[PDB]
């Protein structure tokens, strides 16, 4: 009776849900309490009951402020399908679109490979028995996480005083050097579960380190990591307001311009017509070229 | 490889599992390694591997020492007790590892796991995944592993623990085959008498980490030097009996019974140390008991457990003044029923005499088999 | 011996190796050269004088410590069981809800400050994750919607063999019980490394900044150092004092969680 | 709890590793199941259990369904073939894991399992991890959780895989006396026949997700229904001679034997369905061949292999017409070297015979035992 009573302080509050007028938060809310309320009383549901928090949380987090930015993509916000319209027609930039978007995908790739290489391999290096200095070691390691990414491009930039293909050199290897910790500690977390018998198998059948590495190491610790190696490659491919001091100016590898700012995955080649609504409050269009992000990207994760 | 070992002693700490093994194995020699749950054998078989550390002693393979030497360069193979098999590969996969490693060629390798798996009767499983096995076809995959690979020294460790007579007895003999083609080194440890005393040319009987007799199966079986092994070696272990040594002659050792009638017999065993008045440990297997038929002693009691086995009966008497019970195989098929009486005879020529320390006077009889 | 002979070259070419990394990873870390210039820096964060924002080691250091302590703990509780249940029990549209979750996981700022923001002007109302500038109602324990921690903890539990909690089942535990004193104990590396992940994540996190009401006292060490960064000046040299500070917490919290980070969990259970 | 299965039949894909089961266990019944290796034993184990999910069928525990009732309530405890053991819980943790669960008093615990213990021969080891336990240990461990545990229905995997001839006894011993106290029903799987025929109040066979023959192990052995359980029931496997029809009585027919001189024999069998000039199947068990001494047909060969046994001798005869070898078993040690030859008789009152599907004619030979 219990979880009873915590409903109707919740159902109080739908109904001033429904007097301030949104009816949206109102359907939101009443449907959230009524399913807790429901798997928790009902007996049967006991994965549900396990599931419920979280999935909840994730929802008031991400779901519901991504459906109200596709819907304002649906609205003037200053409509339905004129900014989509507006977006396929765009050919002012269409040709430098297709071109920005591919060199984003390919350097995403290839960080993506990068950050997971380096990530293990100094992940299997510290797990070593032999090495004297494990603690050390992995904590200076994972020092690079210190900074909040938004002054280690600008220490960069202070010791480094051009040559677009430079630039996107220096793109990776920033990439790599500001988020390898992350890959490490993941690849620290699942080391530790690979059990220790295969290893003995494989000394018994002649391997040596690199050989083991490759035959029982990286396909064990490739399995569990291929979703988060599809999450990190979404993240390595779009970006937002933020680490943004790479490329001061417009480098201009395929007619981009490009701000005083970093990452210019498809957001800086943009962000005139773009950021801030278009640069001229036109969050419409903003929203709107961000739905078609999302949903070619979800393309390509399928 | 002309595997040795010398005073190799290892510890957990402060508790010893192997303490002064002296052992000796030839080139291309079969030698089995038997002994009670927890004596030391997988921990012998890992030391000669390398798999764990050698606290004192030399390790000889090949007349090279091997102490240090990495167990991947110590050029031995070895069958784990949890099978080491890879979950990420199928069985083709992990039965060509080895190959596969060892500079693989891409057609000699796909045709001997091929012929292994054929042998093995292993031919339709050759791309399921471990999780999709069953126990026994692990433990043949194992198998089929280390023979794919072609060791030095096969370091097999009880490999037919899940497997039917059948099946075990056709792995036997495949095994045979293999030993008498290659003429290889190879290790054994099992818990299968009848695997032991076929798949031999000489025998380690380890007792709480120490080596408690060396020799043929039938020497085992015959002359056994010990009481540990005495009472180890047989499927049924054999009746001891505790008795009064009365007098001592020239080569035969003269008892007395703890039965009423303390009747005294004459065994011919060594004469050495034997002390008038000693509590001696006669023992007498199962097999050689007599029926009642044969003028002798006679040990009439009252049965209390029969066994059917549809070859033999097992049939346990409980004499009377006798802590233990007397068992006794019979041939065939026999209709004893429980609470009844009967009588068994001791042929004086099959006894062993087991002094108090646990030591055996040496049998004087010469057994068949045995030179 | 396990060990294997010429050890000593490996090593010692590993050693040589991850010194060098070490070096040429720290470099562009050394940034306390802009510090040290003047160690009235050190103005005065630490101890001493006036300086116009407060004291970080008092006020931002401990919001920033307690926001991702609070955060990772629950991250890591509602991770831990999500991925329970998607991982060793079934009920239905899993598989949907799986890639559901995967394609909303990921998005960008440009829609998450204002839908958020139209988020928490639109609670108003009166419960304890208050919208507004709260400390408690914002970020703290509010970042707990993660989807990378959920595939982790699932991921991890699939290493696991099944035949553990399937004996503990056969025993008379009820799931809940099987995992709290199964699954969990031989699972626990896992929850230390999503532990750290979090704790960085919160600690180092400049954007959703809703506390921006009450941008001058307690509040989130990221802003804090993002209101240190000035147009009109672009003053760095005891903006990165804050920085270097907040290096402390995250290496305390990994060492932390490094006494519990263990091997061979797992370790002669079952056979096979 | 009694326990029966109703057409149960559990398809991987495409793969039926279980068709069309009809088992059914009385209340306190020690079916014990053997079959070769991966024909399903552990399979049905686990669905009876719950693990597993049956495709097809209903499993009946207790005259209720248990098709969809979870593994906690149905009340099996089951020992794995695996030693599912916690390695964070050291051996007396591990054992009383079930008891602790059950909200039982520390003193209730810590007797119960001091007291299982004792017989598991694991005192000194009680307050140890799995990770430090030899596999001896690990599988007595994993016994010893259910015999702690009281659960009304015993699914043993498999328990003494790995255990000496003598522990191996004595665990048989102990499981026995636990049986007969308690009075619950215990399903056993096994590949030991002395374990079958020892402990068995009901045999099954299984054949590729198949029952064979259910039945007494007397019975089993004595009477087997096809050429499957007749192999496969008792090790060595019996002999097969492929025979002619010439003459079939009112109840015994004559087949014609394969040997050069045609020597044809009557042999005691049903006469029912078997046509003058059919290609039957001849089989003699190893252990009932005669001595060439007193018989009335013999079987002259060639030895091939003699493995001495010690307590027996096994001699492989390479008959001229037959293309297998008969097994041969006789008592005690003979020395009999390779490539001489060897003559046996056959005793026509102890012979199957089978059909060319593998049903085999009833005997009409009233052996001793069976009723
Ligand atoms: N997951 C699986 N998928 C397909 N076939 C399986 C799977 N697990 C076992 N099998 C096979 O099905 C049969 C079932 O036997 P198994 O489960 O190993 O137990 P048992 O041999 O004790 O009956 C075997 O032939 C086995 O190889
Ligand atoms: N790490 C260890 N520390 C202490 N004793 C151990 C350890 N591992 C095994 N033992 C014990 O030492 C003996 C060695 O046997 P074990 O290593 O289990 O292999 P095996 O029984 O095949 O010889 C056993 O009694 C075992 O319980
Ligand atoms: O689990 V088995 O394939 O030895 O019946
Ligand atoms: O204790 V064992 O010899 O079965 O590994
Ligand atoms: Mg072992």
């Amino acid at each position: 009776s219990v979880l009873g009573l915590l409903g109707l302080l919740v159902g109080y509050l739908v109904v001033l849900m429904y007097a301030q007028g949104e009816y949206l938060f109102a359907i939101t809310t009443l449907i959230l309490s009524s399913a807790g309320l429901y798997i928790f009383a009902n007996r049967k549901a006991y994965a549900w009951r396990y599931v419920y928090p979280g999935m909840a949380g994730m929802g008031l987090f991400v779901l519901f402020p991504l459906v109200c930015t596709i819907a304002i993509a649906f609205t003037n916000y200053s409509t339905g399908w004129k900014n989509f319209t507006r977006v396929f027609t765009d050919e002012g930039i269409q040709k430098p679109f297709l071109a920005i978007f591919v060199w984003t995908v390919v350097f995403s790739l290839i960080t993506v490979f990068l950050t997971v290489a380096v990530g293990m391999v100094l992940a299997c290096l510290v797990q070593w028995e032999a090495l004297r200095g494990k603690a050390v070691y992995r904590v200076l390691l994972i020092l690079p996480y210190a900074v909040p990414s938004f002054i280690s491009i600008l220490i960069f930039k202070g010791l480094f005083n051009s040559d677009p293909t430079t630039a996107r050199t220096m793109l990776i290897i920033v990439n790599t050097w500001l988020g390898y910790p992350y890959m490490m500690i993941l690849c620290m977390g699942l080391l530790k579960a690979i059990p220790d018998d295969l290893y003995e198998a494989s000394a018994m059948d002649g391997a040596g380190p690199f050989q083991n590495f490759f035959k029982i190491t990286l396909p064990l610790l490739i399995k569990p990591l291929t979703p988060l190696m599809i999450a990190s490659f979404a993240f390595n491919f779009n970006n937002f307001v933020l680490i943004q001091l790479l490329t001061n100016g417009g480098p201009d590898r395929l007619g981009t311009t490009t701000p005083a700012g970093y990452t210019d995955l498809l957001v800086n080649y943009t962000y005139r017509i773009a950021f801030e609504g278009g640069g001229g409050q036109d969050f419409g269009l903003a929203a709107a070229i961000a739905t078609l992000i999302f949903l070619l990207v979800g393309a390509l994760a399928i | 490889a002309s595997v040795q070992l010398q005073n190799v002693t290892k510890a957990w700490g402060e508790v010893v599992v192997s303490k002064d093994i002296n052992l000796d194995i030839h080139e291309g020699e079969f030698v089995v390694f038997v002994g009670p749950s927890g004596c030391g054998k997988s921990t012998l078989l890992r030391m000669i591997a390398g798999l764990e550390t050698i606290t004192s002693g030399d390790l000889f393979i090949g007349e090279k020492r091997m102490n240090d030497t990495p167990p991947a360069e110590r050029g031995v193979g070895m069958v784990f007790q949890s099978y080491a098999l890879y979950p990420h590969l199928s069985v083709a996969e992990n039965m060509s590892f080895g190959l596969k490693l060892a500079g693989a060629k891409k057609e000699v390798i796909n045709q001997r796991v091929n012929q292994v798996a054929e042998v093995l009767q292993l031919a339709h499983l050759l791309d399921r995944k471990p999780k999709a096995l069953s126990g026994g076809q692990r433990q043949r995959v194992a198998i089929g592993r280390t023979l794919v690979a072609e060791p030095s020294v096969f370091l097999l460790d009880e490999p037919l623990s899940n497997l039917d007579a059948a099946l075990r007895v056709q792995m036997r003999i495949e095994i045979s085959r293999l030993h008498k083609r290659l003429g290889r080194t190879m290790i054994y440890v099992t818990h299968d008498q009848v695997e032991a005393m076929t798949l031999a040319d000489k025998i380690v009987v380890l007792d709480a980490g120490r080596v408690a007799q060396v020799g043929k199966p039938l020497e085992l079986y015959h002359y056994p030097a010990d009481r540990f092994v005495a009472g180890f070696i047989g499927s049924p272990k054999m009746n001891f009996l505790p008795v009064k040594v009365t007098a001592t002659a020239i080569d035969q050792v003269q008892v007395e019974l703890p039965m009423p009638n303390r009747q005294q017999v004459w065994l011919p065993v060594e004469s050495r140390d034997v002390q008038v008045g000693a509590n001696m440990s006669l023992g007498i297997r199962p097999e050689h008991l007599l029926p009642s038929d044969i003028a002798d002693v006679i040990l009439e009691g009252e049965v209390q457990v029969v066994e059917q086995l549809g070859n033999e009966t097992q049939i346990h008497i409980q004499i009377p003044s006798i802590r233990q019970n007397l068992v006794y195989r019979q041939n065939d098929v026999v209709l004893v029923e429980e609470g009844a009486t009967f009588a068994i005879g001791l042929p004086p020529e099959r006894c062993h005499l087991f002094r108090e320390d646990g030591t055996a006077c040496r049998r004087l009889h010469k057994e068949p088999g045995v030179a | 011996m396990v060990q294997p002979k010429s050890q000593k070259a490996r090593l010692f070419i590993t050693h040589l190796l991850l010194l060098l990394f070490i070096a040429a990873i720290m470099f562009p870390l050394l940034m306390v050269v802009a510090i040290s210039l003047r160690q009235g820096n050190f103005v005065e964060q630490a101890d001493g004088r006036i300086t116009p924002p407060p004291f970080p080691v008092l006020l931002w250091l401990w919001n920033s410590v307690k926001v991702a302590g609070i955060s990772a703990i629950g991250i890591v509780a509602l991770s831990t069981t999500c991925a329970y249940a998607f991982a060793r029990m079934r009920f239905p549209g899993k598989a949907t809800l799986l890639k559901g979750m995967l394609i909303f996981q990921m998005f960008p700022a440009v829609l998450s400050l204002v839908a958020l923001y139209a988020l928490f002007d639109r609670l108003g109302e009166y419960i304890p994750f208050i919208g507004l500038n709260t400390h408690g109602g914002v970020i703290f324990a509010y970042l707990g919607g993660i989807a990378l921690h959920v595939w982790t903890i699932k991921g991890y539990f699939e290493t696991i063999d099944s035949s553990l909690e399937e004996a503990a089942a056969l025993d008379g535990a009820t799931p809940w019980q099987a995992f709290r004193l199964v699954l969990l104990p031989l699972s626990v590396p896992i929850l230390a490394v999503v532990f750290i992940l979090s704790f960085i994540a919160a600690i180092t996190e400049v954007p959703v900044a809703s506390l921006l009401l009450r941008d001058v006292n307690s509040y989130t060490l990221a802003v804090g150092m993002q209101q240190y960064l000035n147009p009109q000046n672009y003053l760095w040299g005891d903006f990165a004092a804050a920085a270097v500070m907040s290096a402390l917490p995250i290496t305390i919290v990994f060492l932390l969680a490094q006494r519990w980070l263990v091997n061979g969990l797992t370790a002669g259970g079952v056979k096979g």
